[PDB]
């Protein structure tokens, strides 16, 4: 058996506060759907 | 005999500081601070974030 994974596989790329802003990262995440 | 230390620079709360001591902190005027490690100049107030 198979499924969608939907929206799921980010983590936080660091411990570094930051709010209100986008921030554009590359590593190893689960591609969504 | 040879030993490599391996420094992970801030990033988490610290835990192996050098034997500087720490000094009282005093909010709302222009500072000099050092936080862990990491230098700067500013005025320190209280916040809400979280
Ligand atoms: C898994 O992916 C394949 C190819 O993308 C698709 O044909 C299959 O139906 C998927 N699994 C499910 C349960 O949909």
């Amino acid at each position: 058996a198979y499924t969608n994974s939907f929206t799921r596989g980010v983590y936080y790329p660091d411990k570094v506060f930051r709010s209100s802003v986008l921030h554009s990262t590359q590593d190893l995440f689960l591609p969504f759907f | 005999r040879v030993v490599v230390l391996s420094f992970e620079l801030l990033h988490a709360p610290a835990t192996v500081c050098g034997p500087k001591k720490s000094t009282n902190l005093v909010k709302n005027k222009c500072v000099n601070f050092n936080f862990n490690g990491l230098t700067g100049t500013g005025v320190l107030t209280e916040s809400n974030k979280k």
